[PDB]
């Protein structure tokens, strides 16, 4: 009996106006409804037709057909009242199965983000739902958690507010696999959170005057997703490279600051890029975005002038990158790049790519290949601003110095390369980090945190890159699994109320000690880090020790008998994966031709200048990447642990990058390597809301003034009092040692009666206010009169 | 209303005319009666304005000889706020007896319950009360747009 909805509104709203047809609420008598195995939908709709002792014959409520199982095969289905609910905590009854369907519908239905309990599931549409509007942010702005329908621009305000009201820094993890959406979802949070809690200048969809920062703010991931993101098998727009984005605000509650913790910028394929997939966007925007003149000034021949750029130009679906350049151009001067001080930025980049041109033909003569062609590095050097000579000599004869010696060399036409290759591709992450600081130059008692990681990819070569994002993502997964079933049931227990434990059964240390632990049993990362600083080894010695170590490791598996490309396995969370052990050593070491490096060190282009201007830790004969990682990525998982989390787990429908197909059982794992069923039990199970003896007695107390006597009293029982007070049922809360727990949505009723209580007086106030607030601005266009 | 008064009560209206022919848009009517020292709700000035429609809120017009029949019958009314409830109200968002509220969840409050404000208009009003930890004294603020 509601309302009615707007073609658009019911992409994100339930239709709910019909009429109230006694077909189901009559069919209700095949009681025997449940839900049964697909090979083709997960489960499906069948009813009972006879219960056999361990087994029970049932037909198909769909194709008629008649087929028993197993009693413990089949699920119970839940009242046609759940259909399309909106906060899977509440049907009657949990199941794979509903938990499936549910999303399903609602998937079908034009909405993808859904409740469960705590944390949101979000699957990815595919299509451009008209969902993101100035329209519709002002909807939600303010609006409680069920004033309104689950979607992101909810979880944000959500925790934009519980920072301010409980006064206790924040974060918003978005997980899920690679391609799920990690990425877009931030993009709203901040989206929203800049406007919703930007300061004004006084002052329908995007249209809308953002304040000065925010304006940057805006501009800055754009950015990023520039020299960033790339073509991938999974993703025509991939984040190469993790993000943990911080902003923060003042005790108003508006936005000050924004800080960019940038992580493992997969800048390899920078050189060499897989089938099908292409390099960091950048590159193709100025190969193509590049002017006429500016053309030029950089050398930017066309493309597959360039040897980089495997599969040659490849293109990207609805994108152009011809504007692309434009809009990524324009975003820079939004952010402060300086006229040239962007020019610059792109001609590192053509640099970045000449590099590539450079040839080393072997010498049957000598055995060291030369440089038989100038042009190549003639022109690279002059971008870099240093000398030609110099560098091919120092690209060719290493004029190096080992130990208490000029051990005076020259490498092979191999080595005239990976150094050449490993110059380039390192002088590309020196930019990355660059701008980044540029950016966040800009950008910069409260911080949100939004936490972009790359998700779980697992491809044809599964490299070391692979092997820690696959890490991180199996490491950020046991932190939802311990906020969620541990550290709970531990103030269960603290508080002393009346509870027994839960073993969910969600535990992936053992997969992170075979790659974390260090002493002891060591880690994969661990021996790759020593083995690595020993000649007589090779990726393949590598292997071969790690079969040692970990060998028989629950969570390790041996190759397909290819120690020969000398592989191994591990079993993550989202599943197994052969890793190829090959050229670990040397990226897990990062070398190169200091000849070189200092070379530009002292170039006579600045920028280059301060781009290298720090090459003290170059190598030339410190610490390991995998631990220069593994030490800051602590860092920052020390910081979410001081943080509230906020979980919005991101869920991919279909592989086949298709909109509106949506693959049961990919789906159905998903929701298991998550946690998600579990994730939701403990909210319906145990009490996810507590509140301390003297804010509870504080805050509704207006509700039972004459439950505490006028004579002070002991904040629990004199609170214990006011329970009696409200007749709660002693199965809603938990009254413990400092702190009552609640049940879900016990003390949001218990919030509305009290807002309810005081209105009228709000209403009473407001008014003398807009009284007081008009006596004063009018009797002031008084004095520009008296002026 | 003595003539003294209601000479002045003129002054007033017509100090409120941007163009010229000596009309109050239906909207006005609100501030104009605050101006003269009211602080009728919102719903208690649409009562006597025949409950009209945003639209013709925006086109109705008024003058002072039919308008001054209204500045009467609100004036004269049966309730009123009052320190003693005004700020019994407020004190119950003092997170901690502290005798202050965070200028954000007054803030807050103000523009979601009742006649919602809008979030410059508590901005206009809150602004510079809020302390070094932008905390507020209602007891202060209460009586300020009071006895303002
Ligand atoms: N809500 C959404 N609206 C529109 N497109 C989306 C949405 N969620 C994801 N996408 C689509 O999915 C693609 C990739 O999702 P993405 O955010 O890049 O995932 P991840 O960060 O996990 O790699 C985008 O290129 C886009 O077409
Ligand atoms: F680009 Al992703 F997981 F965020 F592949
Ligand atoms: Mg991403």
């Amino acid at each position: 009996a509601q309302k009615p909805l707007s073609d658009d509104e019911k992409f994100l709203f339930v239709d709910k106006n019909f009429v109230n047809n006694p077909l189901a609420q009559a069919d209700w008598s095949a009681k025997k409804l449940v839900w049964v195995p697909s090979e083709k939908h997960g489960f499906e709709a069948a009813s009972i037709k006879e219960e056999k002792g361990d087994e029970v014959t049932v037909e198909l409520q769909e194709n008629g057909k008649k087929v028993t199982l197993s009693k413990d095969d089949i699920q119970k289905m839940n009242p046609p009242k759940f259909s399309k609910v909106e906060d899977m905590a509440e049907l009657t009854c949990l199941n794979e199965a509903s938990v499936l369907h549910n999303l399903r519908e609602r998937y079908f239905s034009g909405l993808i983000y859904t409740y469960s309990g705590l944390f949101c599931v979000v699957i990815n549409p595919y299509k451009q739902l008209p969902i993101y509007s100035e329209k519709i942010i002002d909807m939600y702005k303010g609006k409680k958690r069920h004033e309104m329908p689950p979607h992101i621009y909810a979880i944000a305000d959500t925790a934009y507010r519980s920072m301010l009201q409980d006064r206790e820094d924040q974060s918003i993890l978005c997980t899920g696999e690679s391609g799920a959406g990690k990425t877009e979802n931030t993009k709203k949070v901040i989206q929203y959170l800049a406007v919703v809690a930007s300061s004004h200048k006084g002052k329908q969809g995007p249209s809308f005057s953002y304040g000065e920062l925010e304006k940057q703010l805006l501009q800055a991931n754009p950015i990023l997703e520039a020299f960033g993101n790339a073509k991938t098998v999974k993703n025509d727009n991939s984040s190469r490279f993790g993000k943990f984005i911080r902003i923060n605000f003042d005790v108003t509650g508006y936005i000050v600051g924004a800080n960019i913790e940038t992580y493992l910028l997969e800048k390899s394929r920078a050189i060499r890029q897989a089938k099908d997939e292409r390099t960091f966007h950048i590159f193709y925007y100025l190969i193509a975005g590049a002017s006429e003149q500016m053309r030029n000034d950089l050398l930017l021949e066309g493309f597959n002038n360039y040897t980089f750029l495997s599969n040659g130009h490849v293109p990207i679906p609805a994108q152009q990158d011809d504007e692309m350049f434009q809009e990524t151009l324009e975003a820079m001067t939004i952010m402060g790049f300086t006229e040239e001080e962007q020019t610059s930025i792109l001609r590192v980049v053509s640099s970045v790519l000449q590099l590539g041109n450079i040839v080393f033909k072997k010498e049957r003569n000598t055995d060291q290949a030369s440089m038989p062609d100038n042009t190549a590095a003639q022109k690279v050097c002059h971008l870099m601003g240093i000398n030609v000579t110099d560098f091919t000599r120092s690209i060719l004869t290493p004029r190096i110095k080992v130990g208490r010696d000029v051990v005076q060399k020259a490498q092979t036409k191999e080595q005239a390369d990976f150094a050449i290759e490993a110059l380039a591709k390192a002088k590309f992450e020196r930019l990355f980090r660059w701008i980044l600081t540029r950016v966040n130059k800009a950008l910069d008692a409260s911080f949100l945190g939004i936490l972009d990681i790359a998700g779980f990819e697992i491809f044809e070569i599964n490299s070391f890159e692979q092997l820690c994002i696959n890490y991180t993502n199996e490491k950020l997964q046991q932190l939802f699994n311990h906020t969620m079933f541990i550290l709970e049931q531990e103030e269960y227990q603290r508080e002393g109320i009346e509870w027994n434990f839960i073993d969910f059964g969600l535990d992936l240390q053992p997969c992170i000690e075979l790659i974390e632990r260090p002493t002891n049993p060591p880690g994969v990362l661990a021996l790759l880090d020593e083995e690595c600083w020993f000649p007589k080894a090779t990726d393949t010695s590598f292997v071969e020790k790690l079969i040692q170590e970990q060998g028989n490791h629950a969570k390790f598996q041996k190759s397909k008998q290819l120690k020969d490309k000398t592989e191994f396995c591990i079993l993550h969370y989202a599943g197994k994966v052969t890793y190829n052990a090959s050229a670990w050593l040397t990226k897990n070491m990062d070398p190169l031709n200091d000849n070189v490096t200092s070379l530009l060190n002292q170039s006579s282009d600045k920028f280059v200048a301060d781009l290298w201007k720090d090459v003290d830790r170059i190598v030339g004969l410190f610490r390991t990447v995998g631990q220069l990682y593994k030490e800051q990525l602590t860092k920052l998982m020390t910081t979410l642990r001081n943080t509230n989390p906020n979980f919005v787990r991101c869920i991919i429908p279909n592989h086949e990058k298709r909109a509106g197909k949506l693959d049961a059982h990919l789906v159905l794992e998903q929701l298991r390597c998550n946690g998600v069923l579990e994730g939701i039990r403990i909210c319906r199970q145990g009490f996810p809301n507590r509140i301390v003896f003297q804010e509870f007695r504080q805050r509704y107390e207006i509700l039972a003034a004459n439950a505490i006597p006028k004579g002070f009293m002991d904040g629990k029982q004199a609170c214990i009092l006011m329970i009696k007070a409200l007749e709660l049922d002693p199965n809603l809360y938990r009254i413990g040692q400092s702190k009552i727990f609640f049940r879900t949505g016990v003390l949001a009723h218990l919030e509305e009666e009290r807002d309810l209580k005081i209105t009228d007086v709000i209403i009473a106030f407001q008014a003398q206010c807009r009284g007081y607030l008009a006596r004063k601005a009018f009797a002031k266009r008084q004095q520009q009169l008296g002026s | 209303f003595s003539e003294e008064q209601t000479a002045e009560f003129k002054e007033a209206f017509q100090l409120f005319d941007r163009t010229g022919d000596g009309k109050i848009l239906y909207s006005q009517c609100g501030d104009v009666m605050r101006a003269l020292g009211q602080n009728p709700t919102n719903a208690e000035v649409m009562k006597v304005l025949g409950n009209p429609k945003s639209d013709e809120m925006n086109l109705k017009t008024l003058k002072f000889e039919q308008f001054l029949p209204m500045m009467q019958t609100i004036a004269k009314n049966k309730d009123q706020g009052c320190f003693e409830d005004y700020v019994e109200g407020l004190r119950v968002f003092d997170k901690e007896g502290n005798g202050t509220v965070m200028g954000a969840e007054i803030r807050h409050v103000l523009v979601t319950l009742g006649e919602k404000m809008t979030e410059e208009e508590v901005e206009q009003l809150v602004a510079g009360h809020e302390d070094s930890n932008g905390c507020i004294n209602y007891e202060e603020l209460v009586r300020m747009v009071l006895s303002g």
